[PDB]
DNA sequence: CTGTTGGCAAGCCAGGATCTGAACAATACCGTCATCGAGC
DNA sequence: GCTCGATGTTTTATTTATT
RNA sequence: AUAAACCGACGGUAUUGUUCAGAUCCUGGCUUGCCAACAGGAGUUCCCCGCGCCAGCGGGG
């Protein structure tokens, strides 16, 4: 299959991971009921700023782009629209027998190329072009030294990018996340004390906040991974997605947590391999009551779904779930996984 | 399908001095269940059909206050609970944010005490609509009421 | 390890240690369940503010709005070390607010402040305008390096551990401090429904009933408080102290998570408990033990030993589930079996 | 040390020393379990109106929130040492409210009034009226010196260790008092499922039947009364009172929380049974046995013993796991100093537990 | 993890009479656990289970009280309904019942069985005697006075 | 090897009043338009 | 390559109910 | 690869201090649990063994 759905059931206690502009609670109206909600945004950021992130994709060994070892491809590709003086002028330039390349890369080499081309017509060179597209520059190689970053999370927000094609989509996607269960979210009314002041306090607020059994959704497109990993291998696409799984696991937004402090593991995570993404986020429309807590009913009421509509879905495929709880499981489709680690290395390979 | 509020007001006020006491002296509304004059009170109003054993127990302690502490009076929609318990002057404002803000159980003893310091005039039928739903747009409502009057 | 994860669960006896505008006893939804709520900002405070605070890390910050009472007060106490004018004008640039001699001077928000990092920072002044330096390059050189100040931090721990914004003065460039530390509210592990009190005040000059009929919210619990320090952050904000001083200020963050309870209603309910298990763990990243409760403990034979057992049981399932190996003492009472909080506080002291 | 820790068990015969408005016994719910309750207030109250308190102590403080039955009663009792102009005035400076001739002047709320404090008030009233001295610049310069009002407080003990509040008046500058004696509820260390007494009234005029049929919750129990003082705070609040002095307080404190019970229903209850056990701990920080109860105590030939022996546990378990080394005195009927007769505990307190 | 109710109502109706009648002979439940023939009756019945034999020595001490008392009957009579349809109990029998201690209660209702003579739904009871506490007494009294009370 | 059956389970009458339910002080700030040319 | 500062423009609608 | 793509709403904060629910009160009068009854019947006990009149007696289990 090419893509895998990474589904995480994770309990928050009492914070407020996630607001607007009136600091209230993000939420989202699911089958009729509120939901508190983490924003895809917000959850994407917590993943793609973690030290973990930095340390296992941002300094990834397929992290840096070399220029040299594209120029055949290059010279192939782009040799249509320019000839090799040009595209090796342009190579040498911004360096200052490689099978395929990442389109991103010949979309900003070809801007390059028609930039000096137009260059030489006008009749010009030196510090002139060398200043006129520093920032291009400095840029590009920046960009040139996180692929790993740019194929998973897309380009930053401040990238430097400049063709059609340089607008890298990330191979990851990832919904907002929502709560299995309605929430009446509860009220903080806090006082701020001055030491100075004898009668009453100096500031008096209120804080919206709630717990919540949270639904994470991410999924991650293989093929394009790797092809925005310069035609990298099934293999190691796997291992990307592997991380992804752990951050999904266990990355949670920094927001308003020195105070609440919600620093909470996932009690549920499940892989699962298809040719068509779906979010099971339906099993959770019917809002999910409560029965000794809102987290066991909750796995249960994903296990439940899947047994229902996962055949004919067409969601047969590898399918692994590791699990904290013991909670009646799922279809025997599925393989039990005991530890985080013995998914992640059932991801590995390949299902 | 609706309970008859006022028969069970009439029932309630032309009760025997004995049942009356035993219903009185009841300190939380689910204690009510122990009573056998309750189950002979709330018969014929629906009782054997649960959601009314739900609205019958809360209406059943309001009433239990007192026969002279609920004085119904007639529409000239009619006066609200939240409106009568103003009109009586005798109650804080705090308390009515006490009573709407308190949980299960412990807002019907709440508001039984604010009952006997009231003996509020009131159309009953209403406060027991009011009584019979009590979500939480039903106590905001109170105390907007309250608030309103004053 | 980066991080210093403090667990504790903690009895309390009938009391309302935390209310809210309605004296009311704070509250919070878990697991479907209310719990009863000690908020972290009363936690704080009332560590801050504790006699084991002042003896053994030190003076807690001036948090005020009132610039005008403060200037007076750093004249008091700044006096026979600066002259009135540079005090002034330092309050004046820190402040972003011009201090005269009104009676009330506001700023823009109750702010923090630390009077010996005002004393360094009237020493930059003096020495700035002696050398003929106006304020905008005194800010630049300020910003150059900000590890000295976060020193003046060292004289303000509970900024260093819970942080501090400032939106107006030079503060708002200076004084950014994010908190080392972190903490949760304390909430209990089991359902509550609070009991209410049906007081009376008794008139010694009305024979005929009580002069005050009223009624007060109240409850026992066994609540769960959590704070992690961060570590690294802690070592920042004290403008680069060792691992050994941050250790020790944990270790001192572990007493009194163990052992502080707030004030609130103790003269006339006295929930002076200490906490029956605490535990301190090392770890990468932080880890929090609060749905060991999420599923409401049950009573069994009291509150307390179903929580703990629940709380272990939830441990080994996520240390098992996650491969979670930091170093990690349990103190218990009822990974390490502590006879003894100091033996733990040591076990901290010493890196794990 | 600092803080003196009070801790007792005592049990009562079927009795009813505590009720609400509806006549039910006062419960709290702890460790899952219904306690029998016996609120702080009243044994405060039990204690300050108590005949052991007048003895030893002196008279309690007259709390009221009526300010023309106080203004009325200032007015006699003072009425030999200042004119009633001053003393109207006085008790108008300080309550915030304007003193005439009305027959109803409320106060904000019930409020603990010394007679010698006022008194001490009126002095210094009367003086700023023979300076003109303008009754803004009497509040400043008399805040300027809180311990000498504080000494008026020795006139009024049961203010010193339960505190005063103010909402109105110079009192809210001057009479804020923190209460140097901390205490609890009452509980039971076991559970209780209360009895009820279905009592009948017989007419003598009437043959059939009887005149009045009712019913009253009761209940036996084994309480945990825990109470500790806060000492520098006593000395304080008593004006820079001697440590010797706060001590003598303390123990007096100690007798009336073994021997003093609510009179409530007593009169056809008579649960007038004294502590069984009596440990005074010294103490370094405030410190609560109430979680040795925490899983309540089952009965096992009584509760009484096995109250005792969860208690002692405990109180163990906590001792060294804490290093709690400060002294440690204990006194009971059946490292930490064991009493035959409470007076010899009490005369160890005396000598700051030595 | 539930008793077969019906399945020990047809094993008392088919037992011999030399063993029901040396059942019947008890006086409080606890004697129970002195007679063979009561092991011999609810061995099938995981009486190896503590829990299983509380409830078990409460439904046999019921089912004692006669083998033609307790007319099972089926869809359901509650017990209240029951001692109230046979019109023969008075209300503060009931009472008598409910706020009696440990084994006292069962006597009671032993006594109560034998006089009513009801028809009832068996497994109903059964389940009551299981978890017999203040929610089952209470539904009792509920049950009794209203079913009286339409009469 | 064998363990029983009938007949019967009550009524009267009674549940209270007095009086009381608090006050004060405090509810923040920043940024998320643009222009131009100058000084640095 | 900037930070600086003066500057183009423009706002006000209410005021007692009852699922 | 969709008004898409790339994409945090962020940072700071005790709700505080004061308080009996209290006085008065039989649950009370009447009531056999009573009549019939042998604990008797019935030698299965599966082996090894020693001595016989072959009927049956013993020691080791």
């Amino acid at each position: 299959s090419n893509f895998i759905n990474i589904h995480v059931l994770i309990s928050h206690s009492p914070s407020c991971l996630n607001r607007d502009d009136m600091n209230m609670q993000k939420d989202a109206i699911f089958g009729g009921k509120r939901r508190v909600r983490i924003s895809s945004q917000s959850l994407k950021r917590a993943m793609r700023k973690s030290g973990y992130y930095a340390q296992n994709i941002g300094e990834s060994s397929l992290r840096t782009i070399h220029l040299a070892q594209l120029r055949d491809v290059l010279r192939q590709k782009l040799g249509e629209r320019f000839d090799q003086k040009i595209i090796d002028k342009t190579l040498a330039l911004l360096s200052g027998s490689a099978d395929a390349v990442t389109p991103w890369v010949v979309g900003e080499i070809a801007w390059f190329c028609e930039q000096v081309a137009k260059a030489e017509a006008d009749n010009l060179d030196d510090k002139k072009l060398l200043k006129v597209l520093k920032e291009d520059i400095a840029a590009i190689r920046v960009n040139l030294q996180q692929g790993v970053d740019i194929a998973l999370s897309g380009r930053m927000a401040t990238s430097g990018m400049m063709t059609e094609l340089g607008k890298v989509d990330g191979a990851m996607s990832i919904a907002h996340a929502i709560t299995t269960h309605q929430v009446d979210s509860d009220i903080d009314w806090f006082t701020a004390v001055d030491d100075l002041q004898e009668q009453g306090s100096a500031h008096l607020g209120t804080q919206e906040f709630s717990s919540g059994v949270f639904y994470r959704y991410a999924n991650i497109n293989l093929a394009q991974l790797q092809e925005n990993l310069g035609g990298a291998s099934r293999e190691q696409a796997l291992e990307i997605a592997t991380h992804v799984v752990h951050m999904l696991a266990t990355e949670v937004p920094g927001a308003k947590q020195r105070t609440y402090a919600a620093f909470n593991p996932a009690d549920m995570v499940m892989v699962n391999f298809s040719d068509m993404p779906l979010s099971m986020a339906n099993a959770f429309e019917k809002a999910v009551k409560a029965k000794d807590g809102f987290l066991q009913p909750s796995i249960q009421a994903f296990n439940q779904y899947w047994d229902r509509v996962a055949n004919g879905y067409g969601l047969n495929g590898a399918a692994a779930q590791f699990s904290l709880s013991d909670v009646d499981p799922i279809t025997a489709q599925v393989k039990q996984m005991p530890t985080l680690e013995q998914l992640k290395s059932w991801v590995r390979n390949n299902g | 399908d609706e309970i008859d509020a006022m028969a069970l007001y009439r029932a309630w006020q032309q009760l025997d001095n004995g049942s009356c006491a035993q219903i009185r002296r009841v300190s939380e509304p689910d204690e009510l269940r122990d009573i056998p004059a309750f189950y002979r009170l709330v018969q014929p109003f629906g009782w054997e059909n649960p959601r009314h054993q739900q609205a019958l127990l809360r209406m059943v302690f309001c009433l239990s206050a007192g026969k002279n502490v609920i004085r119904h009076q007639d529409k000239k929609t009619g006066i609200s609970l939240g409106r009568a318990l103003a009109n009586s002057g005798r109650i804080n404002e705090r308390r009515i944010f006490q009573l709407i803000r308190a949980d299960r159980t412990a807002d019907m003893v709440q508001l039984r005490r604010l009952l006997t310091h009231a003996e509020p005039v009131l159309d009953w039928p209403l406060m027991a609509r009011m009584l019979t739903w009590w979500g939480k747009r039903e106590r905001q409502q109170l105390l907007e009421d309250f608030v309103l009057t004053t």
